[PDB]
Parts: structure tokens; C-alpha cells; sequence
């Protein structure tokens, strides 16, 4: 092609590459602020997690009706994805689980329920008129506890009231930089507890009912805050790893654009300096 | 002084594309930003006005050592407009010295003097 | 001679739309290479699903290439080439691999490919 | 709360420290501006760079060569 | 029509750079891609059918006034081919006064006509 | 010959500014038609407002465009020309409307215009 065109080809994709080069870094900042976040919720999450464990198994207790497996006839299911694209395989990865699940087990609209996290998976939901009943969309990129708790109480009291017997959690399990795991987890009922290594036992001022009544909320809400912790964190660590293979990508582009010119550079050479010879001679 | 002002000018242009989306790592790439800007200021210069090398010296040696990383991007014209007629009024000494040595006087002393025009500057 | 006086109505409708969603596929190139498959809409996504099994189709095992392949090759009457298309555009063979459209002849060797592949 | 003889623990989604139940009611009510300011910043700062590589890629697209 | 004609063809060719990826756009730009898609759609002419301009000036107006908003885009070719057969029968009265005047027709008949043939019209 | 030598140091500072300022807003403009107007800073929708004023305020009435308009046309002086630039940038004309400063001429027909229009 023309020398002008490789050239303005040329700029263009090094203005791409600085572009993706600074959201690379941008999203390493925020995959470290998301760890620091991240591994500030252990000490309540393991402290509640073996009360539960040493007072849920402890004198028995079975009996609380999130403890039992009861038959189930409507399912609950909670979706987290991302509030923004750029992250490569992401959000398809998780969708496409949830969708796969739902259509292997369900095969009826009235036996299933979707709680979603985010605005792609809203509209995936949405166009293909499935029942969303709940959605939050537009959180922080560092998200609270705050602004999780209404959705998580909601949730369990939708499933206090009767409504489904079951629901799962679909997110992204950060395993590193690199790897990503899509992670189904059964949120309640608790069929299965991590019991601890100590055992003990406590005195309950009130009735252990009226205590695992108000404890075991608290657990699933921080279960729920956790997974949302979780799937951040691996939210950030792929869009930095979208955004580097992006500028490797435009690195080639440029490395082969660079030998097109050099060619049609010496093209143009040779073609002026024999017209200009061509015509010395005609005289 | 010319030695960290290469460096300077060296690391900010390279990280100049980043600059329009903020915070990057706040510990070192914000502080290379500042200093960049600063140092990109301080060398702009009017038409048929030369400065001497020893101002020169002075200007250059009070960008690289810090001194202006407190003052306003927008304030480094003025701020070295004033320190010329600040060093004509009281630092003859130092400007003695270069031109007769051809080296940097006493480093506490031009610290000194520094610090005393910094004391009359007033940040708009 | 595409025209629609000279070839149908069907022949030409189904040659523009097969070179509609082919053009479609090389704009989409740019970024497909730079930013992957992951960025594209819905629409463009099935774009590309389609264009990949239209331009493998195009292929052809000849009788002259025997010799190169052991491939005892095929002719394709108009007709045949028209419906193979017209059904592709229509979606019919989405769940297909693209690879069994290499080098294929009829439309019902690609069932036969895909089958025999393991599909 | 959770009590041991040696160690004391009390569980909490939301604590303070002046003890005024309406200064807690204030913070958590306070918070939410700040919430919702941050959620835009991180929204628009996004759209910014998601616009300039649009708008590079469009470049580099209607320079075919 | 022909200002009318070409603002919007040149903001759907603006707007259309910003959609090929990425997040969407808002309800506005939707319309103004929309019409401009119309726009588009309404251009295109097969081969050796030349079309009198009293007929092309109706078409535009009929486009750029937000007549076709709701037509359907793969319906827009079949819209312009029946309304030139209704304008052969009913509309003969505008289109002699276009010819003979070389000016618009009021504004109140050519809406009138237009809601009749839609009327008449059916979708796909 | 746009220099401090040339012109004066009045001068040069108010067509820098200018400069400045219409340069700033036009790095705006994708972000205007794409994200919108609310989205900008308080900073920026200043610079925005003051721009639009410089830019409608470069026009002005022809002595020869009269029989487009029928407005007389006028002729502006250079010492007019950056004292009302210098107005417009100090932010003393802020409160008028946008189109007074449409093909007008000197600073003080805006503020006659503006008036007409019932200010």
C-alpha cells in the first residue's frame, strides 16, 4: 500500500497500545486495593464461622429449618458479574455455567428464580426473558458491606418466607493472576458444616433456637459478602490480563507494520530515482 | 546539576501518556509526575532575554534538590522571575563565587539563601 | 452474469446476503485481532459464527487433486450450492464444528463429516 | 457476643464510638452520599477510557492501508 | 428537505464510529441510530429505475418528518414502492403541484395523504 | 507576528488565553456527545460556558453579507476587539444568553442585544 497509510496505520496502533498500557496499570492498582480489601474480612468471617460450627452441631439443634433438607420445588439462583466489560472471558464464562445449569435440571420457568449482581448479567437475563426478581447493579469497584447487606437480608428472608427451598452462588474464584475459576456454590441450606478443631460448648441466655434464629442470617449474609470479595478480586486481576494481551497483540501489529514500510519505502526509492534517470536520458 | 535533570526529564516523558487517568501508584508515579511538570516549566524561556550560566545553575539546582515540589505548577514562571531579582539584591556572594570558581558554592549557604527567598514568596 | 433476470431471484438474494455477512467479517477483523472475540455484541458474534462456516464451505476437494490428497473429490450442481448456502444463512448447522466444513462437496457431507468426527 | 474466660469477642455489622444510637444512625445515613459519589467516579472514569480506545480503534479501522 | 436530509445522515455516520464495541449508548444516540438507518436504508435504488424528483422530494419529506419512525427497517424499501403506487393513484393533485410550482405542497395535505397510506400500510 | 514585540503584551495574553481555552474545549467534544453534559466537572462545564461565548463572539456582520441579513455590518477596531476578549474571559458577561453574542461586532451590541431580547 501507500508509505502514508503504513505510517498513519503505525500511529494509530501505538496510540492503542499506550491506551491498554495505562488501563493495565490502572486495574493492577485496583487488583491490590481489592486484595488489601479482601484480606481484611478474614478475622470476622473465621470467628463467626466456627461459633456457627461449634453451636449449630453442638446439643444436637438440627431441627432450624435452615438446617434441614426439606423438598424442594422452586430454586433460587445468585449470579455475580461485572458492572463493565473489558475483561475478556469473565462474565461469559460464569453466564454460560448458569445457563447450562438452568437448562439441564429446570426445563420450566416457574421452577426457578435468578438473583443477579451486575448490569451484563441483567441484560443477558433479561433478553432472553428469564425471571430476575432482584438485581443490584453499579457498585463500587472497593464495595462495602453496607451496600450488600440489603440484598443479602432480602434474600435470606425471601427464602425464610418459602419461597425457594434452594439457592446456589455462580462466581469467579481468584486463583492468580492467570487463572480464574468459575465456582458453583450451594449457599442454604446448610446440609454440611466445617466443624472446628476445638468443640466447645456455651450457656445460651436465650432459648438455642432464639439464638441460631438471628446467627445463622448473619452467616449466610457474610458467605454472600465474601463470594462478592472473591469475585472482585478476580474481576481485576482479568481485566489487567485482557489489557496486557491487548498491547502484546499491538506490539505484533506494529512489528509487521514496520517491515510493510520499510518495504514500500524502498519501493518509492527505486521508482524516483529511475524516473528521474529515465528522463536525463530521454534528453 | 545537570546529571538528575536528564534522569527527571527522561522518566516523565515516558510516563506523560499515563498522566490524564490519575492515580497509577501514588508512592513513586505521582511524585515522577510533579516533578516533570515542574521541571518542564522551569525550562520554558521568553524571546531576547539570555540568562547567565550562573542563574542558570542556581534555578536548576533548587528544581533538582526539591525546593519547588511544594510550589504550584502554575507558579514556577513567577517564582523564578522573582528568585533572579532576589539573588541580584542579596546573593551576589554566590554569584561571585560561580563565576569566579566555576563551581557550586557552599551547599548550606545557597540552602540558606533558598529558603530565605522561599520565606518571601507568596503562593497565588 | 449475477443477475437477477439471469440466474433467480433465490440464486441472487442468497449470493448478496453470503457476501453481505463475508464483508461484515472483514471489517470486524481490526478488532477482532487487537481485542479479541470478547468485546463484540451479540450480533456481531453470530456474524463471525456464520461468516467462518460460509467461507469453510466455500472450499472444494477437486478430481485434480487426488493426487495430492488420496481425496477422490465431487461436483456440486447450482442448485445444491444454493440450498447448502440459503440453509447456512439460515442458522440450520450453527451447532456444527467449523472444521467439518473443509473441504466438503454436498451440504449433507457435512452432517456426514460431523458425524463421523464425533458430533 | 461471644464470651470465653480469657478472651472476649462481640460481632458487629456496624459499630462507632461516641454511643449516641443517633450519631450511628447519621454516620451510616452519611455514608451513603459518599457511596453513591464514588460509584459514579468509578463509572465515568471508565467511560472516559473506554471512549478513548473507541475512538483509537476507529482510527486505526478507517486507516485500512 | 435536502439540509434535513444530509444532518442526518452525517450524525449517524458520527455516532455510528462509537457502537461497533464495548458498553452501549444511551436512548438518544439509539433514535439518531435508528434514523440514520432509515436514512440509509431509504438511499438505496435498483438498477435502472430512475424515480421522478416530485417522487424523491415526497420520500424525503416523508423520512425526515419521523413518518417512517415506526416502520420497521427491513419494511422501508416495500413502504417507498407501495406509497409511489398510492401516490399514482391518490396523491395525483401534490404531485401536479410539485411539477408545476417547484415548491413544496402545504404541509397539511401531505400529512394527510401520509396517515392514509399508513393506514393502509401493513408491516411485515 | 502574533508576539509580545509585535502586538503588545495585552494582546498576547488574551489571544494565549483564548487559545487556551478553545483548545481545552475541544478535547471536550467526545465526551459531550457520547457521556453528556452532566457528567463534566464543575471546572470544566465553566470552561464549556466561557468557551461557547469566545466562539459565538468571533463572528461577526459583514459590510458586504448586508443583503443576506440586512443588518448594516460594522468594523471593529483592534483595540475593541481584545478589551471585550478580556471582558469575556473575566467572566463579567457570564449571566448573558448565549446567542447575544451572535454576528454582533462590538461588546457593547451584545449587552444592546441581549436587552432587545429581554434580559
Amino acid at each position: 500500500a501507500s508509505l502514508r497509510d503504513i505510517k498513519t496505520r503505525i500511529n494509530a496502533t501505538k496510540k492503542t497500545s499506550q491506551i491498554t498500557k495505562a488501563m493495565e496499570m490502572v486495574s493492577t492498582s485496583k487488583l491490590n486495593r481489592a486484595e488489601q480489601n479482601a484480606k481484611s474480612f478474614v478475622p470476622y468471617m473465621e470467628k463467626i464461622q466456627e461459633v456457627v460450627a461449634n453451636v449449630a452441631l453442638g446439643a444436637g439443634g438440627a431441627s432450624h429449618p435452615m438446617l434441614v433438607s426439606r423438598p424442594v420445588k422452586k430454586t433460587g439462583y445468585l449470579v455475580i458479574t461485572s458492572d463493565r466489560g473489558l475483561a475478556g472471558a469473565y462474565n461469559s464464562n460464569v453466564l454460560r455455567l448458569v445457563y447450562q445449569t438452568i437448562q439441564k435440571r429446570h426445563a420450566s420457568p416457574d421452577e426457578y428464580a435468578i438473583i443477579v449482581i451486575g448490569r451484563v448479567g441483567l441484560s443477558f437475563f433479561r433478553k432472553r426473558n428469564m425471571p430476575v426478581i432482584l438485581d443490584i447493579t453499579r457498585l463500587p469497584d472497593q464495595p462495602s458491606f453496607a451496600d450488600i447487606k440489603e440484598i443479602a437480608r432480602k434474600t435470606v428472608g425471601l427464602f425464610a418466607d418459602g419461597t425457594f427451598d434452594e439457592l446456589y452462588m455462580y462466581y469467579n474464584h481468584y486463583v492468580s493472576a492467570i487463572q480464574q475459576e468459575v465456582t458453583e456454590r450451594k449457599l442454604l441450606p446448610l446440609t454440611d458444616l466445617a466443624e472446628n478443631k476445638q468443640r466447645t460448648v456455651y450457656e445460651f441466655e436465650p432459648s438455642q433456637e432464639e439464638i441460631l434464629d438471628v446467627l445463622l442470617p448473619q452467616y449466610a449474609e457474610s458467605l454472600i459478602y465474601g463470594a462478592l470479595l472473591d469475585a472482585k478480586a478476580s474481576e481485576h486481576a482479568a481485566r489487567m490480563t485482557a489489557m496486557k494481551n491487548a498491547t502484546d497483540n499491538a506490539n505484533e501489529l506494529i512489528r509487521t507494520l514496520t517491515l510493510s514500510y520499510n518495504r514500500a519505502r524502498q519501493a518509492a526509492i527505486t521508482q524516483e530515482i529511475t524516473e528521474i534517470v529515465a528522463g536525463a536520458n530521454a534528453l | 546539576v545537570a546529571g538528575t535533570l536528564r534522569l527527571d526529564l527522561a522518566a516523565y516523558r515516558e510516563l506523560e501518556a499515563f498522566a490524564q487517568f490519575g492515580s497509577d501508584l501514588d508512592k513513586a508515579t505521582q511524585a515522577k509526575l510533579a516533578r516533570g511538570a515542574r521541571t518542564v516549566e522551569v525550562l520554558k524561556q521568553d524571546l531576547h532575554q539570555p540568562i547567565p550560566v550562573e542563574k542558570q545553575v542556581l534555578i536548576i539546582y533548587a528544581l533538582t534538590r526539591g525546593f519547588l515540589d511544594d510550589i504550584p505548577v502554575e507558579d514556577v514562571r513567577r517564582f523564578e522571575k522573582e528568585f533572579y531579582l532576589f539573588l541580584d539584591q542579596n546573593g551576589q556572594h554566590l554569584l561571585e563565587h560561580i563565576r569566579t570558581t566555576k563551581d557550586l558554592p557552599n551547599e548550606d549557604d545557597l540552602n540558606k539563601a533558598i529558603e530565605a527567598f522561599k520565606k518571601t514568596f507568596v503562593v497565588s | 452474469a449475477l443477475a437477477p433476470e439471469i440466474v433467480g431471484e433465490e440464486h441472487y438474494q442468497v449470493a448478496r446476503k453470503v457476501q453481505q455477512t463475508l464483508q461484515r467479517y472483514k471489517e470486524l477483523q481490526d478488532i477482532i485481532a487487537i481485542l479479541g472475540m470478547d468485546e463484540l455484541s451479540d450480533e456481531d458474534k453470530l456474524v463471525v459464527h456464520r461468516a467462518r462456516r460460509i467461507q469453510f464451505f466455500l472450499s472444494q476437494n477437486f478430481h485434480v487433486a487426488e493426487q495430492f490428497t488420496g481425496q477422490p473429490g465431487s461436483y456440486v450442481p447450482v442448485k445444491e450450492t444454493v440450498r447448502g448456502f440459503k440453509e447456512i444463512l439460515e442458522g440450520k448447522y450453527d451447532h456444527l464444528p467449523e472444521d467439518a466444513f473443509r473441504l466438503v462437496g454436498r451440504i449433507e457431507e457435512v452432517v456426514e463429516k460431523a458425524k463421523a468426527m464425533g458430533v | 457476643l461471644e464470651v470465653r474466660p480469657d478472651k472476649v469477642t462481640i460481632l458487629a455489622q456496624a459499630a462507632e464510638r461516641a454511643e449516641d444510637i443517633d450519631v450511628l444512625r447519621a454516620k451510616a445515613a452519611k455514608e451513603r452520599a459518599e457511596r453513591r459519589l464514588q460509584s459514579q467516579q468509578d463509572d465515568i472514569d471508565f467511560k472516559r477510557a473506554e471512549l478513548a480506545l473507541k475512538r483509537a480503534m476507529n482510527r486505526l479501522s478507517v486507516a485500512e492501508m
